[PDB]
C-alpha cells in the first residue's frame, strides 16, 4: 500500500510529524496482513468450491487469524460482538454519502429466491451425451436424408398439430417449437413449410390456416437455441403478407380476427426491427415498403389498414417522425367513406378501424411530447379528429403513469 | 478416353488407354423480398426427395477455373458415375 | 448406362451442329435442345461436353466456340422438361470461367470478349435465380467470388469487368451494397484514363469499358 495514504490517516488522527521511515514501517506491516488474509481467504474459496472469493471468505479468514471480522467498528471489550461477522458495510466509491431516512423504508424489499431442490438428469446414456436442456449440446451410393425417422416423424406430428385441429395439440406443439434444443437442422423444412403455406393459403383467404402459421412463426422466434437470420429472408415476406394483403373470404366479420391478424403482423414487423439488425437492410426496407403502401393512391382498406397497423407498432420515434405530416389525408379518406351512398362493401369498416388506430397512436404521441393544457378545442387545429376523446385517452394514460 | 467427352479427348489428341462479413451475403439483406408479399392476389419414406449430396455438401467451387495459366489444383479426367438415386434412369 | 444408338446419334449430331460449320443448323440444334421432352439420360453427356469445352479454351483462346457453348447452356436452361439441379455444379464454373477469366480472346484488342461477358453474366443471374435455395447457397457463394475478385487489387480490367457485370446483373440491392462503396475506385480508374503513363497499351479500352 502507498505510504502517502498512511500519513493522511496518521495526521487525521492526532499523530502529526511522522517520519518517512516511521510511515514506511506502517505500510509493509499492513500490506503483509492483507496478503496473509487474502492467501488465507483463498483456502475458503477453494474448499467452498466456487472459485469466486466472496465477501464471506474474508470474514472466515479473519476469524481464523483470531481477528474479529468486525468492520468499521472495533469493540475493545469483545463481550457485545465476538467473532461473528456483520456482513460488512454496503458502501461505494460513487455513493451519495447522505440519504433520507424514509427513502429506505418506502422502497420494496427484494424477493427471497427459491430454496435448494434436487433434480436429476442424464449426463450420459451408455457413452453418449443427450441433447437435453440440462446438458451443453460405377454407381454413387444411395444417400440418406439428413433427418432421422424419429426426427421426420416428429416434424410430421408437429406440423399436423400446428394446423390447429385441436387446441391443446397446437399449444403443446407451439411450446415444443419454442423450446426444443435440437430443432436446428430441421429448420429449413419448417421455414419452407411456413413460406410455402402462406403463399398457397392466401390464394383462398383461410384465416385460421394463417393465424396458426403466424403463431408458428412466433414460436420459432423465441426459441433461444436455433439460428434464425439465415431463414429470415423467407420469414419476413410471410409475416408481412399477414399484414398487407386483401381478404378473399368474408372480409366484414372475421375482420375482427383480420384486425387481430394485422396486429400480429405489426408485432412480427417490430420483432424484425428488434432482432437481426445490421446497417440499413431490414428495418429501413420494411419501413420504405410500409410508407409507399401508405402514400399509395386509392390504397385498399384491407391493405391500407394492415399497413397502418404495421407502421404504427414500430416504436416511440417512428410515429413521432412519420405519422405527423399525414393527418389531413387520413381525414379526407374518412370523409369520402362517410359520403358514400353505399355500405355494400368493406370500405366503411376499414375506415373506422384505421381512424381508431391512428387516433390512439396520436393520443400518447401527444401525451409524450407536451403538457396536457388546452385539451378541449386545440386539437381542432389538427382537423378535430379525436379532440376531447383524444384528451380523455391522454388523461387515462396520465392516470396509468400516476399508478406506476 | 473412350467415354462421354471422347470427342474433346480426340480433338486434343491424348491417347493413354467488413463488407466480406457473412451477413452481408445472406439473402435477407440482398433481396427485394417485399415484392413477394402477395398484395391483392388475383413416415415409411421421405416426402422430400433425397437432395444431390454433391450439390448440398461437395465443394464444386473447387472446379471453377479462375486463371487458366495459374490454376491452383491440377484437375483430372472425370469418369461417368451414373447415380441411381435419380429416377427416370432405367438403371 | 451406355447410350443406345438412337441417342448416341442424336448426341453426335447435336454436338457437332454447335461447333460452327453453319449458323442455321446451329439454330435448329439449339431449338432442339430447348424444346424436346426426353433429353434426360443425355444431360450428363451435355454437361461434360460443355464443361470440358470451356476448359479447352485455355489451350485455344477461341471466343467463338465459347459463345457457342454459352448459347448451348442458355438453350439447356430453357427446357421445361429437364431439371438441371443435379448437374448445375458443372455448369456454374463453366459460365464463371467465361465471366472472370482474363484472356477470352486470341487477339485481345479487336475481339469483343466484352459480350461473352455480359451474356454469361445474364446467364449466371438466371442460373442463380432459378436454382438458389437456402440449402444450395448458390447466390451467396457466387457474390462472394465476384466480390473478392473485385475488391482485391492486382486484378486485370477484363476480370474486373466480368465481376462488375455479374454483380450488376444480380440486381439492385447487390449494386447498392457491393458496387456503391467502391465508387472511389473510379478515381483509381481515371488515374489511368485521363492521364495514363502508357497510352498505346490495351489498358485504356478495358478501363473505359469498365467505366
Amino acid at each position: 500500500l502507498p505510504s502517502e495514504s498512511m500519513k493522511v490517516v496518521a495526521e487525521s488522527m492526532g499523530i502529526a510529524q511522522i517520519q518517512e521511515e516511521t510511515c514506511q514501517l506502517l505500510t509493509d506491516e499492513v500490506s503483509y496482513r492483507i496478503k496473509e488474509i487474502a492467501q488465507d481467504a483463498l483456502k475458503f474459496m477453494h474448499m467452498g468450491k466456487r472459485q469466486k472469493l466472496t465477501t464471506s471468505d474474508i470474514d472466515y479468514a479473519l476469524k481464523l487469524k483470531n481477528v474479529e471480522p468486525l468492520y468499521g467498528f472495533h469493540a475493545q471489550e469483545f463481550i457485545p460482538f465476538r467473532f461473528a461477522s456483520g456482513g460488512g458495510r454496503e458502501l461505494y466509491f460513487y455513493e451519495e454519502k447522505e440519504v433520507d431516512l424514509s427513502d429506505i423504508i418506502n422502497t420494496p424489499l427484494p424477493r427471497v429466491p427459491l430454496d435448494v431442490c434436487l433434480k436429476a438428469h442424464w449426463l450420459s446414456i451408455e457413452g453418449c451425451q443427450p441433447a437435453i436442456p440440462e446438458n451443453p449440446p460405377r454407381l454413387k451410393p444411395r444417400s440418406i436424408h439428413e433427418l432421422s425417422v424419429e426426427q421426420q416423424l416428429y416434424y410430421k406430428e408437429i406440423t399436423e398439430a400446428c394446423v390447429g385441429s385441436c387446441e391443446a395439440k397446437r399449444a403443446e406443439a407451439l411450446q415444443s417449437i419454442a423450446t426444443d434444443p435440437g430443432l436446428y437442422q430441421m429448420l429449413p423444412r419448417f421455414s419452407t413449410f411456413i413460406s410455402e403455406g402462406v403463399r398457397v393459403n392466401v390464394v383462398q383467404n383461410n384465416l385460421a390456416l394463417l393465424i396458426y402459421l403466424m403463431r408458428m412463426v412466433k414460436a420459432l422466434m423465441d426459441n433461444p437455441t436455433l439460428y434464425l437470420e439465415k431463414y429470415v429472408h423467407e420469414l419476413i415476406p410471410a409475416v408481412m403478407t399477414c399484414i398487407v394483403s386483401r381478404q378473399l373470404c368474408l372480409r366484414p366479420d372475421v375482420d375482427n380476427h383480420w384486425a387481430l391478424r394485422d396486429f400480429a403482423a405489426r408485432l412480427v414487423a417490430q420483432i424484425c426491427k428488434h432482432f437481426s439488425t445490421t446497417t440499413n437492410n431490414i428495418q429501413s426496407r420494411i419501413t420504405k415498403t410500409f410508407t409507399k403502401s401508405w402514400v399509395d393512391e386509392k390504397t385498399p382498406w384491407t391493405t391500407r389498414y394492415g399497413s397502418i397497423a404495421g407502421l404504427a407498432e414500430l416504436g416511440h420515434d417512428v410515429i413521432k417522425t412519420l405519422i405527423l405530416p399525414r393527418l389531413q389525408q387520413e381525414g379526407e379518406r374518412i370523409r369520402s367513406v362517410l359520403d358514400g351512398p353505399v355500405l355494400s362493401n368493406i370500405d366503411r369498416i376499414g375506415a373506422d378501424h384505421v381512424q381508431s388506430l391512428l387516433l390512439k397512436h396520436c393520443a400518447p404521441v401527444l401525451a409524450k411530447l407536451r403538457p396536457p393544457p388546452d385539451n378541449q378545442d386545440a386539437y381542432r387545429a389538427e382537423f378535430g379528429s379525436l379532440g376531447p376523446l383524444l384528451c380523455s385517452q391522454v388523461v387515462k394514460a396520465r392516470a396509468q403513469a400516476a399508478l406506476q | 478416353r473412350y467415354g462421354p467427352a471422347r470427342l474433346w479427348y480426340d480433338m486434343l489428341g491424348v491417347p493413354e488407354d467488413d463488407l466480406l462479413a457473412d451477413e452481408n451475403f445472406l439473402m435477407v439483406t440482398q433481396l427485394h423480398w417485399e415484392d413477394d408479399i402477395i398484395w391483392d392476389g388475383e413416415p415409411w419414406y421421405s416426402i422430400f426427395p433425397i437432395d444431390n449430396e454433391d450439390l448440398v455438401y461437395g465443394r464444386w467451387e473447387d472446379n471453377i477455373i479462375w486463371d487458366a495459366q495459374a490454376m491452383p489444383r491440377l484437375l483430372e479426367p472425370p469418369v461417368l458415375t451414373l447415380d441411381p438415386n435419380d429416377e427416370n434412369l432405367i438403371l
